[PDB]
Protein backbone atom coordinates (compact mmCIF):
# COMPACT_ATOMS: atom_id res chain seq x y z
CA UNK A 1 0.00 0.00 0.00
CA UNK A 2 1.02 3.65 0.96
CA UNK A 3 4.07 3.93 2.88
CA UNK A 4 4.28 4.75 6.70
CA UNK A 5 1.19 2.43 7.05
CA UNK A 6 2.56 0.19 9.09
CA UNK A 7 3.37 -2.88 7.30
CA UNK A 8 6.43 -4.45 9.12
CA UNK A 9 4.68 -3.00 12.38
CA UNK A 10 2.04 -5.53 11.91
CA UNK A 11 4.45 -8.11 11.31
CA UNK A 12 6.62 -7.33 14.58
CA UNK A 13 2.69 -7.62 16.62
CA UNK A 14 2.09 -11.03 15.05
CA UNK A 15 5.23 -12.15 16.31
CA UNK A 16 5.10 -10.49 19.12
CA UNK A 17 1.27 -12.56 20.04
CA UNK A 18 2.46 -16.41 19.19
CA UNK A 19 6.23 -16.22 20.61
CA UNK A 20 5.66 -13.03 23.68
CA UNK A 21 9.21 -12.10 21.98
CA UNK A 22 9.70 -9.42 19.10
CA UNK A 23 13.50 -10.47 17.81
CA UNK A 24 12.92 -14.21 17.34
CA UNK A 25 11.43 -13.82 14.03
CA UNK A 26 13.78 -13.64 10.86
CA UNK A 27 13.85 -10.56 9.35
CA UNK A 28 15.88 -10.66 6.14
CA UNK A 29 16.32 -7.58 3.82
CA UNK A 30 15.86 -7.10 -0.04
CA UNK A 31 17.28 -4.13 -0.57
CA UNK A 32 20.65 -5.47 -0.58
CA UNK A 33 19.96 -7.84 -3.38
CA UNK A 34 20.29 -5.36 -6.38
CA UNK A 35 22.70 -7.30 -8.37
CA UNK A 36 22.39 -10.87 -9.61
CA UNK A 37 24.77 -12.97 -7.81
CA UNK A 38 23.87 -12.10 -4.10
CA UNK A 39 21.47 -15.06 -4.56
CA UNK A 40 24.01 -17.03 -2.78
CA UNK A 41 23.54 -15.63 0.11
CA UNK A 42 20.79 -17.67 0.96
CA UNK A 43 21.86 -20.92 -0.62
CA UNK A 44 25.36 -21.95 0.04
CA UNK A 45 27.71 -22.15 -2.75
CA UNK A 46 28.03 -25.67 -4.38
CA UNK A 47 31.08 -28.20 -3.56
CA UNK A 48 34.48 -27.15 -5.03
CA UNK A 49 33.91 -23.47 -3.70
CA UNK A 50 35.16 -20.83 -1.10
CA UNK A 51 32.29 -20.83 1.12
CA UNK A 52 30.85 -24.64 1.64
CA UNK A 53 30.75 -26.32 4.42
CA UNK A 54 29.57 -23.12 6.14
CA UNK A 55 25.93 -23.56 4.65
CA UNK A 56 23.23 -21.39 3.74
CA UNK A 57 22.05 -18.09 5.75
CA UNK A 58 18.16 -18.53 5.30
CA UNK A 59 18.61 -22.53 5.06
CA UNK A 60 20.59 -22.63 8.46
CA UNK A 61 17.63 -20.27 10.46
CA UNK A 62 15.35 -22.79 9.97
CA UNK A 63 17.11 -26.01 11.03
CA UNK A 64 16.71 -24.61 14.03
CA UNK A 65 13.89 -22.97 15.06
CA UNK A 66 11.37 -24.05 12.75
CA UNK A 67 8.41 -21.52 13.53
CA UNK A 68 9.47 -18.60 12.74
CA UNK A 69 8.08 -15.91 11.20
CA UNK A 70 9.64 -14.50 7.76
CA UNK A 71 9.85 -11.13 6.22
CA UNK A 72 10.73 -9.83 2.64
CA UNK A 73 11.53 -5.81 3.16
CA UNK A 74 10.66 -4.20 -0.09
CA UNK A 75 10.62 -7.20 -2.38
CA UNK A 76 10.76 -4.60 -5.17
CA UNK A 77 14.37 -3.64 -5.32
CA UNK A 78 15.77 -6.86 -5.88
CA UNK A 79 15.58 -7.34 -9.96
CA UNK A 80 13.71 -10.54 -10.94
CA UNK A 81 15.90 -13.03 -10.49
CA UNK A 82 15.37 -13.59 -6.77
CA UNK A 83 11.76 -14.22 -7.66
CA UNK A 84 13.04 -17.76 -9.38
CA UNK A 85 13.67 -18.88 -5.74
CA UNK A 86 10.72 -17.83 -3.93
CA UNK A 87 8.80 -19.15 -6.93
CA UNK A 88 9.38 -22.61 -5.39
CA UNK A 89 9.85 -22.09 -1.44
CA UNK A 90 6.09 -21.30 -2.07
CA UNK A 91 3.16 -24.67 -2.66
CA UNK A 92 5.80 -26.77 -2.30
CA UNK A 93 7.40 -26.03 1.32
CA UNK A 94 10.63 -27.00 0.25
CA UNK A 95 14.17 -25.78 -0.26
CA UNK A 96 17.96 -27.59 -0.62
CA UNK A 97 21.41 -26.35 -0.24
CA UNK A 98 24.80 -27.60 -1.11
CA UNK A 99 24.92 -30.46 1.28
CA UNK A 100 21.51 -31.84 -0.15
CA UNK A 101 19.86 -31.62 3.24
CA UNK A 102 16.27 -30.65 2.45
CA UNK A 103 14.86 -27.97 4.90
CA UNK A 104 11.02 -27.64 5.11
CA UNK A 105 8.98 -24.76 5.64
CA UNK A 106 5.62 -26.87 6.19
CA UNK A 107 4.54 -24.24 9.22
CA UNK A 108 6.43 -21.13 9.11
CA UNK A 109 4.64 -17.60 7.76
CA UNK A 110 5.66 -16.20 4.85
CA UNK A 111 5.04 -12.34 5.20
CA UNK A 112 6.21 -10.34 1.79
CA UNK A 113 5.86 -6.60 2.16
CA UNK A 114 5.76 -4.19 -1.25
CA UNK A 115 5.54 -0.77 -1.95
CA UNK A 116 4.43 -0.90 -5.67
CA UNK A 117 0.98 1.05 -6.41
CA UNK A 118 1.16 4.62 -3.79
CA UNK A 119 -1.69 6.66 -5.17
CA UNK A 120 -4.09 3.95 -7.40
CA UNK A 121 -7.66 2.24 -6.06
CA UNK B 1 69.80 -69.00 34.45
CA UNK B 2 66.95 -67.21 32.16
CA UNK B 3 67.77 -64.69 29.10
CA UNK B 4 66.57 -61.45 27.83
CA UNK B 5 65.13 -62.17 24.31
CA UNK B 6 64.75 -58.20 22.98
CA UNK B 7 61.16 -58.36 21.03
CA UNK B 8 60.83 -55.83 18.25
CA UNK B 9 58.41 -53.20 17.58
CA UNK B 10 56.22 -51.33 15.06
CA UNK B 11 55.36 -47.91 14.68
CA UNK B 12 52.43 -45.52 12.86
CA UNK B 13 51.63 -42.21 12.19
CA UNK B 14 49.36 -41.50 9.26
CA UNK B 15 49.61 -38.25 6.79
CA UNK B 16 47.57 -35.15 5.82
CA UNK B 17 45.91 -33.34 2.90
CA UNK B 18 44.51 -30.32 1.77
CA UNK B 19 41.64 -28.91 -0.15
CA UNK B 20 42.19 -25.80 -2.88
CA UNK B 21 38.89 -24.48 -2.72
CA UNK B 22 39.06 -22.09 -5.88
CA UNK B 23 36.91 -18.91 -5.83
CA UNK B 24 34.68 -17.90 -8.67
CA UNK B 25 36.37 -14.42 -9.62
CA UNK B 26 33.99 -11.25 -10.65
N1 LIG C 1 -2.13 0.85 12.07
C1 LIG C 1 -1.19 1.14 13.00
N2 LIG C 1 -1.36 0.80 14.30
C2 LIG C 1 -0.44 1.08 15.23
N3 LIG C 1 0.72 1.71 14.97
C3 LIG C 1 1.03 2.11 13.71
C4 LIG C 1 0.06 1.84 12.63
N4 LIG C 1 0.60 2.33 11.50
C5 LIG C 1 1.80 2.87 11.83
N5 LIG C 1 2.06 2.74 13.14
C6 LIG C 1 3.28 3.21 13.84
O1 LIG C 1 4.02 4.09 12.99
C7 LIG C 1 5.34 3.60 12.74
C8 LIG C 1 5.54 3.42 11.24
O2 LIG C 1 4.99 2.16 10.83
P1 LIG C 1 5.92 1.06 10.12
O3 LIG C 1 5.09 -0.18 9.89
O4 LIG C 1 7.22 0.96 10.88
O5 LIG C 1 6.23 1.73 8.69
P2 LIG C 1 6.69 0.82 7.44
O6 LIG C 1 5.52 -0.04 7.03
O7 LIG C 1 8.01 0.18 7.78
O8 LIG C 1 6.94 1.91 6.28
P3 LIG C 1 8.06 1.66 5.15
O9 LIG C 1 7.45 1.82 3.81
O10 LIG C 1 8.64 0.17 5.30
S1 LIG C 1 9.60 3.03 5.38
C9 LIG C 1 5.50 2.28 13.48
O11 LIG C 1 6.62 2.37 14.38
C10 LIG C 1 4.17 2.03 14.18
O12 LIG C 1 4.27 1.90 15.61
Amino acid sequence: GPTGVGKTELAKALADFLFDDERAMVRIDMSEYGEKHTVARLIGAPPGYVGYEAGGQLTEAVRRRPYTVVLFDEIEKAHPDVFDVLLQVLDEGRLTDGHGRTVDFRNTILILTSNLGSGGS
Amino acid sequence: AAAAAAAAAAAAAAAAAAAAAAAAAA
